[PDB]
């Protein structure tokens, strides 16, 4: 967990 | 293979990270923290040291006028393993008071 791996994946995801 | 933080490539997106993640958050986690070591890292081998120093003292100005105290000791943290990495290659740092 980790909010950049949340924050990278909001990028990456649609 | 390259310098990204949280997917962003740019150092604008970069600091724009940095300064929300240091905002948002105040009690950062070890494997958060750590993604900024790697991205740091990467300036030394990528010869990207310009973005650098950009991003420390943007960092610093944060993590400094943060609430949390406990974020002073981050940014030692991320320089404990990025000015490593970067004296194996320069064998200079970055001056922080």
């Amino acid at each position: 967990k980790s909010f950049f791996d949340k924050k990278r994946s909001e990028r990456i995801s649609n | 293979a390259a310098p990204n933080l949280a997917g962003a490539v740019e150092f604008s997106d970069v600091k724009t990270l940095l300064k929300e993640w240091i905002t948002t958050i105040s009690d950062p986690m070890e494997e958060d923290i750590l993604q900024v070591v790697r991205y740091c890292t990467d300036l030394i081998e990528e010869k990207d040291l310009e973005k650098l120093d950009l991003v420390i003292k943007y960092m610093k100005r944060l993590m400094q006028q943060s609430v949390e105290s406990v974020w002073n000791m981050a940014f030692d943290f991320i320089l404990d393993n990025v000015q490593v990495v970067l004296q194996q290659t320069y064998g200079s740092t970055l001056k922080v008071t």
